[PDB]
C-alpha cells in the first residue's frame, strides 16, 4: 500500500 | 620553318606582342633590314641585336597584401591582395592557402523540468545549464543557447484543481508557496549573450503537480518544431538537452485526461510562449518525435538523474541518434556528450570566384588533406578547426582588352575572407613612350618614329 | 448538538388506524434521519433511513415524510405487531442524536381499578419490618395517583411504587404500592389507608384497616 | 442473513471497567461504519461514538470522550467497546449498530447487552404472603411480597405455575443496592381459602427456592 | 470476407460530441437488437459537455437516434458533519458503454468528487460513476465504487495507500454471463490501477437516489501494491472476461496494462479474486501493449484464445530505421494447466502511424465455417490515413497473416474510424453475424451486414 509515487 | 611573329604582317612593337606570348621586338636601330624585327627572342639575339633593345614582357603576380593564417582579426585566406600582369592572351598562376580558424557554430536549447520533484535537484539544473553556457563559449565561439521548462498537461488529474486557491499556488496544502503548473513555456530564445542566460536560469523555480510521469515530451516536440519561436539557425549543429528526474507521459496517456486527439506534430506555442495545445491535444509518439528530429536535423540529449537513466537509455534506444547522460551536482558527464558532439563536426572549403572579366578565364588545382593535388577540383571536404588546404589558380586573358585594368574576388563559400586578384593587361612597348612626333626618316606625311619604323 | 423533539410521547389507537409521529430537528438536517421500533422487550429494527427509504423486509404500511428541520412516520392501517415505541435518529451532524420516543399503546375503554389493601405478614413483623401493600389493578388509563395514609396523617418518604406495561388480555394498567417503615412505628398506630385517585371517579377509591381487628 | 451478535450480561462493580463484544455472522465487520449506543428507561438513546473496523478511525460523543474506547478486530469480526471507570450512570443496555446501504444510517442492531454497575453482594429474597384483611365479595385477591434480593431475576409463580389467569407480576424496583417485587392474584371466594394457593419464588443466583401458601388471618 | 460494404448503414449524432467513441449490441426482453452508442461530448441541457448515450433501434436507412436519459444535475449532501459533492461537467458519460439482458452500463469516467469537513477537503478528484439503466422499465441506478470520505491529511499521513481519489472507474466495462459488471479503473491506488467488481442485481438494490456514499456488500476490488513494476501501470486501461483454468464453474479476467513496468506494457489473466494466474509482457517500451484485448477461440477447439493489441509497436525496417504501425498478438490456449506460450501469430499494421490492434473484436462465425473471426481496427490506417478495419477468419492452426477483407473508412479524415468495434450479433436476423462500427471523431457510427 505505502507508496512514494507522486511528483515528489 | 618560319614562325608566327614574322609571318603576321608585325608593321609595329604593339602587334608583334598582340600575335603570341612567345614573340619579342627587336628596337635596335643597328639591326640591318633583312633581318626581321618581330621574332623569337632567340632568333634576335642570334642575329646581333641588341640585349638592351629587345622588347620581350613577361607576365607576373605580386602579393601585395599577405597577412599570415591565425592560431589559438582572425585571417582564414593567404594572400589576402595580389596583382597580376598579363599580355596578350597570356596566363599567370599563383597560389592560394585557406585554413578553418573560426569556432563551428552550434545551438544549444534547454528543456528544464521544474515539477515540484526536482526541488532537490534545482540546483543541479541550474549548474548543468550555466555550465554548459560558459564552457561551450570557451570551445566555440559561434555558440548560441535559449531554454524552456515544462511541468505536464494542466488538467486534472494531473493538476490540482481544489481548493481554489490551489490553481495560483500548487503548494497550498503544504503550507507553502510555489508557481502555478503549466505545460511548455518557452522562456529564452537561442541568443549569444551568456551572461543574460545565466541569469534566467538562476531565477528559475519549481512548481507542483500530482503524478510521477511529466510532460517532456510536448516541450520536446514543441522545442523541435517551432523553428522562429525558439531560433534554430540553417547552418549550425543543433542539440536539445532535456532534464528530469522521472519518467515521461508518452502517446495514449492522455485518455486519462480525456484527450483523445492524437499529436499533429505541429507548432503551437505563439505569442504567451506557452503550448496551446496542451490541454487539446495527446503526447506525441516515439515515432513522431523521431520523425521531427531528424527532419529538423536535431539531436536529441536525455539528461536525466541515475534513477531514470535505464529508462531513457532504453527510450533513446528507440529514437536513433540520441544519447543519454547522468545529470547530478557535477556537470561533466553531460558536457562531453556535447564536446562529443562537436568532436564530429567537419567542414568544407569551396572556392567561388566573383565579378570575373568576360575575357579572363580560371583553372584551380586543390591540395587538400591527402596532399595530393586534384587538377581541375576547387574544394575540398572533411576539415576540422586548424585544418589548411591549399589551391593553385591559373588565370588566362583573351587577347588584349580595351579596359586595361580590372578587378574580381576569389571567396570561399561561408567565409568572410577572401582573396582580391588586381589585374592589368600590358600590351604596349616602353618604346612607345619615347615617341618622337616628328618623323625624322620618313618625311612622307607618315608622322612620328618609335623602336626604329615608319608606319 | 441537534436536539430531537419527538411527538407525542405516546398515543392510544387502534387496531387499523393510519398514525402519524412527528420529529422536529433544532436545524435543517436535509433527510438525513432514520426511524427505529423497539417492540416490547425486543432490540431495534430499522424502518426507514434517508428520510423515506424503507429498510429492505419492513412492511409497505410504514412510510417516512417532511423536508428541512420536520419529519413524521406514519402508520396506515396498524397492526397488533405495530403497537411499539418508535424513535428518530438524525446523522447530519455528528454526533448523532435520538428523539425522545413516541410509545403506541392500545385504546380502550376506561376502567376503575380494584383496589386491595395487605397488612404485614407475621413473618415480616417477626423479622422486624412492616411494608402495607396496596395493589391497584386493571385500570385505564394508565395515569393514576396514590396516598398513603397513617391514621389520617399523609405519608410520604419509604413508599415504592411499580407499575405493569399494559395487559395482553384486556388492555389495561395494574399498580403496586407499597409503604415501608419500621415495625416500632407500625405498632404506634391504628388505621392504615391506601387512596387511589383515577380519572373514572372525581373522589378517591379509598381502602383501609385497623391494625389487629379481627 | 446480516445479524449482530454481542456478548452476554454484564454484573460488575463501580470504580472497575467492562468491555462489551459485538460479532460479526453473515458478513465482514470491516465492511461498514460500527456504532455503539447507550439505551436507558428515562435518559433514553445515547449516541457513543463510531469505528471504521477497517482502518481503526474513530469518533465520539465528547460526553463519553475518556470513558469510552471502541476499537476493532477484523482477525475474529468483532467490535468492541470499553467502559472505565464504571459509575451509577452506566447501568444500561447498550447497542452496537451498522447501516445497510447509506454510509451514515443507523439501520441493523445488536440485540442489546446489559450492563449493571453495582457494589451489592448476592442477597436470597425474604418472601411474604399477603392474604387479605377481615366483609366478602364475589372475588378475593390475593399476593406474594419478595424483598431485598441481589441480583436479577427472581421467577415467581403460583402453584408452580397451575395458576397463570388472573396474575400481576410487577417488575423489581431497585432500594438501597437491593430488589423489591411483589405479584398479585385474583379468583372467585369461592376458590379460596377452600382450595391452596401457594407462592413460589426462585433466585438462582443464591440458589434458593421458596414457597409459601396464603393463609386466612386468624383471631 | 462476406461483410457487404456497398450497403452500408450510417447513424449520426451531434457536432463535437463523439458520437461512435463507444458502442454495442443491445436485446430487449422480446429479443429485438438496438445499438447502444456513446458521445462522451454531448452537451447538457444547460450548454455543458456532460455526454450521453443513445439508444438506436435497428433501420436499414440509419439516421438520428433517440437520447437514453440520464440526471445530468449535480449532487450535495450535507451529512455526517460532512459535504458530499458529485460533479458531472465534463465527466464524459458514454466513454464506455456496455449491455448485459435487458440493462444498458453507461460510465463517465472523468466524473468527479469531492468531501469537504470544515477547512479540509478529500481534494476534487475523477472517482468516475457508472449509470445504469433499464429501458423497458425505465429503472435507474449508479454505482461509484471509488468515492470516499477521507480527507487529504489522512492519505499524506498513510503515505497515499488506498488511495482511490483518481480511479476514473468505467473507464473500461465488461459484464460476465452471471451479470457481474466489472469495472476498469486505470487512475486507482495513485494511477498503478484497479478493478471494480459488483452484481448488476445488487447495484439496482442497494442505489437510492441522493445518498452518493453507499454498501454494495457483494463487490469486490482488486488490491494496492508497493511493488515499482505496477507503478503508472494504468491496470485496467482495458477489461475482459473469459475461461482460461478449464473451470467452467468460475471466471477469469482479463486485464491490460499498457504502461506497466516503465511502459513495457502488460496483460494479466485472474480469477475472479483478483489472484494472478498470467502474465503477458509486452515486447516493446511504449508500444501500449494492452492498450486492447479481446477473447475468443479461434481455433475451434472450444479453449478462448487471447487477443492483445499494441497500437504504437514499431517495426524494424531497412538501415536500422522503425516505423509506428501497431501489433496485435494472438495467443492459444493449450490443454491441461498448461500456461499460455508465446505468440502462435503476431499481425503486424503496414500504414505508418495508422495504430493497428487500437480496437479488436470477436465477430463470431462470420462465414459459418465452424471456426471464429475477428476483426482489428487501424483508426488512421489505409493509404489516405483515413482508417481501416481488417476481418481476419479463424482456421485449425488459429488465424491468417492475411486478411479475408478489408473495409476502408467513408468517413473523412480524422474521423477515428475503428476506434470502436462490436460484433458477434445478427442484426438484421438473416442467420449471420454482423459488425458495427464507430467514427466518433465523425460523429457516426456504421453497420456492416454479413450476406451468404
Ligand atoms: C595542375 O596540376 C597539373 C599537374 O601537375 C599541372 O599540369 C602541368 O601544366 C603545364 C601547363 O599548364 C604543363 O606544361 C606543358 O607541358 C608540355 C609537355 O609536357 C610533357 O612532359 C612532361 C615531362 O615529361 C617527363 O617527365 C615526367 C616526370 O616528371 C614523365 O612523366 C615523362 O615520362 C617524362 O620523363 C610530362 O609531365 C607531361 O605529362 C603530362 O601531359 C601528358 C600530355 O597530355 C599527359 O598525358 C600526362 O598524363 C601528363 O599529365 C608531358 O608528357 C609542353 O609541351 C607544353 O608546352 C607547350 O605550351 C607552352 C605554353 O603553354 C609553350 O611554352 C611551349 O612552347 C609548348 O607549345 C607545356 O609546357 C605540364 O606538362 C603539366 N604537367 C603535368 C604533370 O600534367 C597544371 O599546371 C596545374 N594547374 C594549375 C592551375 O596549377
Ligand atoms: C531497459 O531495457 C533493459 C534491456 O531490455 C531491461 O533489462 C532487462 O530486463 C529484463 C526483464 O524485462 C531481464 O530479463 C530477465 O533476465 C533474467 C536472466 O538474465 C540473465 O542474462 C542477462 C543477459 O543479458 C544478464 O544481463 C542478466 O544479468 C542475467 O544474468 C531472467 O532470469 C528473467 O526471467 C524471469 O522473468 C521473466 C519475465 O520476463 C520470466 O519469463 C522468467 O520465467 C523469469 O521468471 C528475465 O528474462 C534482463 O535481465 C534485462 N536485460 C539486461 C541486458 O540487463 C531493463 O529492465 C529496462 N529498464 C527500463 C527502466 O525500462
Ligand atoms: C606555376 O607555373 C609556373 C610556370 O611558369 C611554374 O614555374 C611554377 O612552379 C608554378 N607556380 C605556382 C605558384 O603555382
Ligand atoms: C457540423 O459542423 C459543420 C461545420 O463545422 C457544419 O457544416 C454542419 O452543418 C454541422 N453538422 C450538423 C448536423 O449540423
Ligand atoms: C460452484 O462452486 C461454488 C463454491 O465455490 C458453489 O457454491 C456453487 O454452487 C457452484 N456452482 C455450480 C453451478 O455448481
Ligand atoms: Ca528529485
Ligand atoms: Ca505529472
Ligand atoms: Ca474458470
Ligand atoms: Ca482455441
Ligand atoms: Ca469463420
Ligand atoms: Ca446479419
Ligand atoms: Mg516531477
Amino acid at each position: 500500500g505505502a507508496k512514494q509515487a507522486g511528483d515528489v | 620553318g618560319p614562325n608566327i611573329c614574322t609571318t603576321r604582317g608585325v608593321s609595329s612593337c604593339q602587334q608583334c606582342l598582340a600575335v603570341s606570348p612567345m614573340c619579342a621586338w627587336c628596337s635596335d636601330e643597328a639591326l640591318p633590314l633583312g633581318s626581321p624585327r618581330c621574332d623569337l627572342k632567340e632568333n634576335l639575339l642570334k642575329d646581333n641585336c641588341a640585349p638592351e633593345s629587345i622588347e620581350f614582357p613577361v607576365s607576373e603576380a605580386r602579393v601585395l597584401e599577405d597577412r599570415p593564417l591565425s592560431d589559438k582579426q582572425v585571417t582564414q585566406v593567404s594572400p589576402q591582395r595580389i596583382a597580376l600582369r598579363l599580355r596578350p592572351d597570356d596566363s599567370k598562376n599563383f597560389s592560394i592557402q585557406v585554413r578553418q580558424v573560426e569556432d563551428y557554430p552550434v545551438d544549444i536549447y534547454y528543456l528544464m523540468d521544474l515539477s515540484y520533484s526536482m526541488k532537490d535537484d534545482l540546483w543541479s539544473i541550474q549548474n548543468l545549464g550555466t555550465k554548459l553556457a560558459t564552457q561551450m563559449r570557451k570551445l566555440t565561439s559561434n555558440l548560441r543557447i535559449g531554454f524552456g521548462a515544462f511541468v505536464d498537461k494542466p488538467v486534472s488529474p494531473y493538476m490540482y484543481i481544489s481548493p481554489p486557491e490551489a490553481l495560483e499556488n500548487p503548494c497550498y496544502d503544504m503550507k507553502t508557496t510555489c508557481l502555478p503548473m503549466f505545460g511548455y513555456k518557452h522562456v529564452l530564445t537561442l541568443t549569444d549573450q551568456v551572461t543574460r542566460f545565466n541569469e534566467e536560469v538562476k531565477k528559475q523555480s519549481v512548481s507542483r503537480n500530482r503524478d510521477a510521469p511529466e510532460g517532456g515530451f510536448d516541450a520536446i516536440m514543441q522545442a523541435t518544431v517551432c523553428d522562429e519561436k525558439i531560433g534554430w539557425r540553417n547552418d549550425a549543429s543543433h542539440l536539445l538537452v532535456f532534464t528530469t528526474d522521472a519518467k515521461t507521459h508518452i502517446a495514449l496517456d492522455g485518455r486519462l485526461a480525456g484527450i483523445v486527439q492524437p499529436n499533429d506534430g505541429q507548432c503551437h506555442v505563439g505569442s504567451d510562449n506557452h503550448y496551446s495545445a496542451s490541454t487539446t491535444m495527446d503526447y506525441p509518439s516515439l515515432g513522431l518525435m523521431t520523425e521531427k528530429l531528424s527532419q529538423k536535423n536535431i539531436n536529441l540529449i536525455f539528461a536525466v538523474t541515475e534513477n531514470v537513466v535505464n529508462l531513457y537509455q532504453n527510450y533513446s534506444e528507440l529514437i536513433p541518434g540520441t544519447t543519454v547522460g547522468v545529470l547530478s551536482m557535477d556537470s561533466s558527464n553531460v558536457l562531453q556528450l556535447i564536446v562529443d558532439a562537436y568532436g564530429k563536426i567537419r567542414s568544407k572549403v569551396e572556392l567561388e570566384v566573383r565579378d570575373l572579366p568576360e575575357e579572363l578565364s580560371l583553372s584551380f588545382n586543390a591540395t587538400c588533406l591527402n596532399n595530393e593535388v586534384i587538377p581541375g577540383l576547387k574544394s575540398c571536404m572533411g576539415l576540422k578547426i586548424g585544418d589548411t588546404v591549399s589551391f593553385s589558380i591559373e588565370a588566362k586573358v583573351r587577347g588584349c582588352p580595351q579596359e586595361k585594368e580590372k578587378s574580381f574576388t576569389i571567396k570561399p563559400v561561408g567565409f568572410k575572407d577572401s582573396l582580391i586578384v588586381q589585374v592589368t593587361f600590358d600590351c604596349d612597348c616602353a618604346c612607345q613612350a619615347q615617341a618622337e612626333p616628328n618623323s625624322h626618316r620618313c618625311n612622307n606625311g607618315n608622322g612620328t618614329f618609335e623602336c626604329g619604323v615608319c608606319r | 448538538d441537534i436536539l430531537m423533539t419527538q411527538s407525542p410521547s405516546s398515543m392510544s389507537v387502534s387496531l387499523g388506524d393510519t398514525v402519524s409521529i412527528t420529529c422536529h430537528a433544532s436545524q435543517g438536517i436535509s433527510s438525513n434521519i432514520g426511524w427505529l421500533q423497539q417492540k416490547p422487550g425486543k432490540s431495534f429494527m430499522g424502518l426507514i433511513y434517508y428520510g423515506t427509504n424503507l429498510v429492505d423486509g419492513v412492511p409497505s404500511r410504514f412510510s417516512g415524510s417532511g423536508s428541512g428541520a420536520d419529519y413524521s412516520l406514519t402508520i396506515s392501517s396498524l397492526d397488533s405487531e405495530d403497537f411499539a415505541d418508535y424513535y428518530c435518529v438524525q446523522y447530519a451532524q455528528l454526533p448523532y442524536t435520538f428523539g425522545g420516543g413516541t410509545k403506541l399503546e392500545i385504546k380502550r375503554a376506561d376502567a376503575a381499578p380494584t383496589v386491595s389493601i395487605f397488612p404485614p405478614s407475621s413473618e415480616q413483623l417477626t423479622s422486624g419490618g412492616a411494608s402495607v401493600v396496596c395493589f391497584l389493578n386493571n385500570f385505564y388509563p394508565k395515569d393514576i395517583n396514590v396516598k398513603w395514609k397513617i391514621d389520617g396523617s399523609e405519608r410520604q418518604n419509604g413508599v415504592l411504587n411499580s407499575w405493569t406495561d399494559q395487559d395482553s388480555k384486556d388492555s389495561t394498567y395494574s399498580m403496586s404500592s407499597t409503604l415501608t417503615l419500621t415495625k416500632d412505628e407500625y405498632e404506634r398506630h391504628n388505621s392504615y389507608t391506601c387512596e387511589a385517585t383515577h380519572k373514572t371517579s372525581t373522589s378517591p377509591i379509598v381502602k383501609s384497616f385497623n391494625r389487629n381487628e379481627c | 442473513e446480516v445479524q449482530l451478535q454481542q456478548s452476554g450480561a454484564e454484573l460488575v462493580k463501580p470504580g472497575a471497567s467492562v468491555k462489551l463484544s459485538c460479532t460479526a455472522s453473515g458478513f465482514n465487520i470491516k465492511d461498514t461504519y460500527v456504532h455503539w449506543v447507550k439505551q436507558r428507561p428515562e435518559q433514553g438513546l445515547e449516541w457513543i461514538g463510531r469505528i471504521d473496523p477497517a482502518n481503526g478511525y474513530t469518533k465520539y460523543d465528547p460526553k463519553f470522550q475518556g470513558k469510552a474506547t471502541i476499537t476493532a478486530d477484523t482477525s475474529s469480526n468483532t467490535a468492541y467497546l470499553q467502559l472505565s471507570s464504571l459509575t451509577s450512570e452506566d447501568t444500561a443496555v447498550y447497542y452496537c449498530v451498522r447501516p445497510l446501504y447509506d454510509y451514515y444510517a443507523m439501520d441493523y442492531w445488536g440485540q442489546g447487552t446489559s450492563v449493571t454497575v453495582s457494589s451489592a453482594k448476592t442477597t436470597a429474597p425474604s418472601v411474604y404472603p399477603l392474604a387479605p384483611v377481615c366483609t366478602t365479595g364475589s372475588s378475593v385477591t390475593l399476593g406474594c411480597l419478595v424483598k431485598g434480593y441481589f441480583p436479577e431475576p427472581v421467577t415467581l409463580t403460583w402453584n408452580s405455575g397451575s395458576l397463570s389467569s388472573g396474575v400481576h407480576t410487577f417488575p423489581a424496583v431497585l432500594q438501597s443496592d437491593l430488589y423489591t417485587l411483589s405479584s398479585s392474584v385474583t379468583v372467585t371466594s369461592s376458590t379460596w381459602p377452600s382450595q391452596s394457593i401457594t407462592c413460589n419464588v426462585a433466585h438462582p443466583a443464591s440458589s434458593t427456592k421458596v414457597d409459601k401458601k396464603i393463609e386466612p388471618r386468624g383471631p | 470476407l462476406n461483410l457487404d460494404p456497398v450497403q452500408l448503414t450510417f447513424y449520426a449524432g451531434p457536432n463535437g460530441s463523439q458520437f461512435g467513441f463507444s458502442l454495442d449490441f443491445h436485446k430487449d426482453s422480446h429479443g429485438r437488437v438496438a445499438i447502444v452508442v456513446g458521445a462522451p461530448r454531448t452537451l447538457g441541457p444547460s450548454q455543458e459537455e456532460t455526454g450521453g448515450v443513445f439508444l438506436c433501434p435497428w433501420r436499414a436507412e440509419g439516421g438520428q437516434c433517440p437520447s437514453l436519459l440520464f440526471d445530468l444535475r449535480d449532487e450535495t449532501r450535507n451529512v455526517g458533519s460532512q459535504t458530499l459533492q458529485t460533479f458531472k461537467a465534463r465527466q464524459g458519460l458514454g466513454a464506455s458503454v456496455v449491455s448485459w439482458s435487458d440493462v444498458i452500463v453507461a460510465c463517465a469516467p472523468w466524473q468527479h468528487w469531492n468531501v469537504l469537513e470544515k477547512t479540509e477537503e478529500a481534494e476534487k478528484t475523477p472517482v468516475g460513476s457508472c449509470f445504469l439503466a433499464q429501458p423497458e422499465s425505465g429503472r435507474r441506478a449508479e454505482y461509484s465504487p471509488c468515492r470516499g470520505n477521507t480527507l487529504s491529511r489522512i492519505y499524506v499521513e498513510n503515505d497515499f495507500s488506498w488511495d482511490k481519489r483518481y480511479c476514473e472507474a468505467g473507464f473500461s466495462s465488461v459484464v460476465t454471463q452471471a451479470g457481474e459488471l466489472v469495472l476498469g479503473a486505470p487512475g486507482g491506488y495513485y494511477f498503478l490501477g484497479l478493478l471494480a467488481q459488483a452484481p448488476v442485481a445488487d447495484i439496482f438494490s442497494s442505489y437510492r437516489p441522493g445518498i452518493l456514499l453507499w454498501h454494495v456488500s457483494s463487490q469486490s476490488l482488486s488490491f494496492d501494491s508497493s511493488n515499482p513494476e505496477y507503478f503508472d501501470g494504468y491496470w485496467g486501461y482495458s477489461v475482459a472476461v473469459g475461461e482460461f483454468d478449464g473451470d467452467l464453474n468460475t471466471t477469469e479476467y482479463v486485464v491490460g496494462a499498457p504502461t506497466w513496468s516503465w511502459t513495457l506494457g502488460a496483460v494479466e489473466i485472474l480469477d475472479s479474486y483478483y489472484q494472478r494466474l498470467h502474465r503477458l509482457r509486452g515486447e516493446q517500451m511504449a508500444s501500449y501493449f494492452g492498450h486492447s484485448v479481446a477473447v475468443t477461440d479461434v481455433n475451434g477447439d472450444g479453449r478462448h484464445d487471447l487477443l492483445v493489441g499494441a497500437p504504437l509497436y514499431m517495426e524494424s525496417r531497412a538501415d536500422r530505421k522503425l516505423a509506428e504501425v501497431g501489433r496485435v498478438y494472438l495467443f492459444l490456449q493449450p490443454r491441461g494447466p498448461h500456461a499460455l506460450g508465446a505468440p502462435s501469430l503476431l499481425l503486424t499494421g503496414t500504414q505508418l502511424y495508422g495504430r493497428f490492434g487500437s480496437a479488436i473484436a470477436p465477430l463470431g462465425d462470420l462465414d459459418r465455417d465452424g471456426y471464429n473471426d475477428i476483426a482489428v481496427a487501424a483508426p488512421y490506417g489505409g493509404p489516405s490515413g483515413r482508417g481501416q478495419v481488417l476481418v481476419f477468419l479463424g482456421q485449425s492452426e488459429g488465424l491468417r497473416s492475411r486478411p479475408s477483407q478489408v473495409l476502408d473508412s467513408p468517413f473523412p479524415t480524422g474521423s477515428a474510424f475503428g476506434f470502436s468495434l462490436r460484433g458477434a450479433v445478427d442484426i438484421d436476423d438473416n442467420g449471420y453475424p454482423d459488425l458495427i462500427v464507430g467514427a466518433y471523431g465523425a460523429n457516426q457510427v456504421a453497420v456492416y451486414r454479413a450476406q451468404p
